[PDB]
RNA sequence: AAACUCCAGUUGACACAAAAUAGACUACGAAAGUGGCUUUAACAUAUCUGAACACACAAUAGCUAAGACCCAAACUGGGAUUAGAUACCCCACUAUGCUUAGCCCUAAACCUCAACAGUUAAAUCAACAAAACUGCUCGCCAGAACACUACGAGCCACAGCUUAAAACUCAAA
């Protein structure tokens, strides 16, 4: 497919590349992504103001994380939400404001995450430990993984 | 001039003994700061 | 130390027949009843009776730093409570450095009066550094061993000999 | 809010002409600024383009003012010619 | 310095007003200042309603106390001014008299 | 990879400013380095 | 259209938010900046020049802890939109804008005018900008790109900031 030449390179964006955002750990642990190679804008008949890149996508035989979808975006989100802030201001927003200490301390020890990890820095493996303990928590909890801190704050 | 002007002065200040019959005085009078100007440039007080 | 709050003004201090006046205009003529400026105008003056030859004059370079020495006092008076006042911190930094290029001035001009500023005023009179570099961390570890391995040095070499 | 109410921005009328007092209240607050002040703080203006409006509005005013000044001082040369012909 | 401050006391009756100027005073005094005078500017409608003390005013008297007193004493005397429950508002200013009145030659 | 590549540099780097400390005791004639002398990592966090 | 209907109008009580008019003023400060009121401190230097690194400061953004939260608002949701809709309009609400104690050290940080002293006689003067110069000092520059780059070094920064090349290539820029 083509991208614009960020969105691309955010799609193929290594732990530790500027572009890090969601898009790539979300393309990222379910496909092998190449940023191949990019054309100027100025080959394109009505010219515009950005490049374009080309990016190849292979499904992975063996997805890094073994979870639903809607379960990983969430907490993916929630994540790089606070793009540089430490990555627990960013975990601490998926549970409700009473249980939000306890459950942000909970969560980062069970999953063995180093609080002081920013969103840019997070492997896919330390985003496998967070989905598997936000999973055993939505299990145990059947309303949590339906909570949106904005709504809350609406009130 | 300026050391003999304040003596002068001094004698009317309030002071512990005389709080009482000052504080009632006042109580017994006005003082007035407005005044108007005039576009020719004259006071024109109350 | 600060004079007095009793002390009178300098401006009122000559005024003939001021001891004979009352309690009261005695308090409104003193430091108490005035700014910290009337304060510093009477420690100056202390300190040129106490130390230049002439108190009158004051165009020469000791009552120069002498009042400028005054004005460092209540600079680091003002920082001690405003820490976060960078104005008044440079100015305290700016005065030090002019104070200090009027000590050099002085001590290569009259040490007799050098000798005596400092001793009055209570500077400690000290060279500048011969080179301006950064000290970083690899220096000084460096620098530091350097020193041990000369004292070692010598404490093998006294054994020896 | 803690103020007396009915003495600021109060217009009387006169002969039950309504429409004169109102319009009389319009050049009031138009006259006062309050108009514009009004109409200007719908959106936030950022202070540097605030700067550049303010600015702008005070050179034109005096270059206004002195071209009308101009304009009125070379008038007066402005009759009938007196030395028709020649 | 010489000060002047503006008092804007609760609308009472004169015995009221009475003790609160005389406890007025004697705090400047436990401060350290020397009163000059105390002058009375009348009982008027406020500019504005003033809530204090829990309980809102649309009338008070205006008076105003010249003194001496320390450089510290400012701010202490503000602090009991705040205490007060029979002050609506006091304020105190540089007396106006002590600003030199600068000469001008006119407009240039 | 690019702080796989400056950790690495780093620590050569540490291992340089040691070497370097190294050799000037040797010269000097100690067989060790002065009495309690621990050369710290200057160059980490 | 969604949204709210614990909604809306009058009245009363009520900020850790930002400060109509004055200001058509052109002031204070080394710069950055500073425009609600009172008070306390307070705005260096009786030659000048004098630092990427020494010593102290630096808009906005950004990061640590704690706190506050009216309004505004990166992102994030929802509503409406052609025929690949409006990125742009509407609603809700985050980081942030605020305070306390530390970092980070960058701006079209610009009057795009280096600091002091002097002159208006000359030929005024490539052009434009902002009339043309002199004396003295510090800083900096010697074709373009490679290159606000690589390496080395330093830094509370760990991608960041400062300093900053070479090879190949061209007849230009
Ligand atoms: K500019
Ligand atoms: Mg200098
Ligand atoms: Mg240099
Ligand atoms: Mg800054
Ligand atoms: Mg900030
Ligand atoms: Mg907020
Ligand atoms: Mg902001
Ligand atoms: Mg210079
Ligand atoms: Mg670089």
């Amino acid at each position: 497919l083509t991208f614009q030449k960020e969105v691309a390179e955010r799609l193929a964006a290594n732990t530790g590349s500027k572009q890090r955002s969601r898009l790539s750990v979300m393309a990222q642990y379910l496909c092998n992504v190449r940023h191949i190679f990019t054309i100027p804008g100025q080959a394109f008949v009505p010219k515009p103001e950005v490049d374009v890149g080309v990016v190849h996508f292979t499904p992975l035989i063996q997805p890094k994380i073994e979870q639903p979808f809607k379960l990983v975006e969430k907490v993916v989100q929630n994540v790089f939400q606070f793009r540089r802030k430490y990555c627990h201001r960013g975990l601490r927003m998926l549970f409700p404001e009473a249980q939000r200490l306890e459950s942000t301390g909970r969560l980062l020890e069970l999953a063995d995450i180093d609080p002081t990890l920013r969103p840019r820095q997070l492997s896919i493996s330390h985003f496998k430990s967070l989905c598997d303990v936000y999973r055993k928590m939505c299990d145990e909890d059947p309303q949590l993984f339906a909570y949106n801190f904005r709504e809350e704050l609406k009130r | 001039r300026e050391v003999l002007q304040l003596q002068e002065e001094v004698k009317n200040f309030i002071t512990r003994e005389n709080l009482e019959a000052r504080v009632e005085a006042a109580l017994d009078s006005r003082k007035n700061y407005n005044w108007a100007i005039t576009r020719e440039g004259l006071v024109v007080r109350p | 130390d600060d004079p007095p709050p009793s002390t009178l003004l300098k401006d009122y201090q000559n005024v003939p027949g001021i001891e004979k006046v009352d309690d009261v205009v005695k308090r409104l003529l003193s430091l108490e009843m005035a700014n910290k400026k009337e304060m510093l105008k009477i420690k100056q003056e202390q300190f040129m009776k106490k130390i230049v030859a002439n108190p009158e004059d004051t165009r020469s370079l000791e009552a120069r730093i002498i009042a400028l020495s005054v004005k460092i006092r209540s600079y680091e008076e003002h920082l001690e409570k405003h820490r976060k006042d960078k104005a008044h911190k440079r100015y305290l930094l700016m005065s030090i450095d002019q104070r200090k290029k009027m000590l050099k001035n002085l001590r290569n001009t009259n040490y007799d009066v050098f000798e005596k500023i400092c001793w009055g005023l209570g500077i400690e009179y000290t060279f500048p550094p011969l080179y301006y570099r950064r000290a970083h961390r690899r220096f000084v570890t460096k620098k530091a061993l350097c020193i041990r391995v000369f004292q070692e040095t010598q404490k093998l070499k006294k054994r020896r000999r | 809010a803690k103020h007396l109410k009915f003495i600021a921005r109060t217009v009387m009328v006169q002969e039950g002409n309504v429409e004169s007092a109102y319009r009389t209240l319009n050049r009031i607050l138009t006259m006062d600024g309050l108009i514009e002040d009004i109409k200007h703080r719908r959106y936030y203006e950022k202070p540097c383009r605030r700067r550049q409006r303010e600015s702008y509005e005070r050179c034109r005013r005096i270059y206004n003012m002195e071209m009308a000044r101009k304009i009125n001082f070379l008038m007066r040369k402005n009759r009938a010619d007196p030395w028709q012909g020649c | 310095p010489r000060y002047e401050l503006a008092l804007i006391l609760k609308a009472m009756q004169r015995p009221e007003t009475a003790a609160t100027l005389k406890r007025t005073i004697e705090a400047l005094m436990d401060r350290g200042a020397i009163v000059r005078d105390l002058e009375n500017l009348g009982e008027r409608a406020l500019p504005y309603r003033i809530s204090a003390h829990s309980q809102q005013h649309n009338r008070g008297g205006y008076f105003l106390v010249d003194f001496y007193a320390p450089t510290a004493a400012v701010e202490s005397m503000v602090e009991h001014l705040s205490r007060d429950i029979d002050v609506i508002r006091g304020n105190i200013v540089k007396h106006p008299l002590t600003q030199e009145l600068k000469e001008c030659e006119g407009i240039v | 990879l690019r702080r796989k590549v400056q950790e690495g540099r780093l620590r050569r780097k540490q291992i340089k400013f040691e070497k370097d400390l190294r050799r000037i005791w040797l010269k000097a004639g100690l067989k060790e380095a002065p009495e309690g002398w621990q050369t710290p990592k200057i160059y980490l966090r």
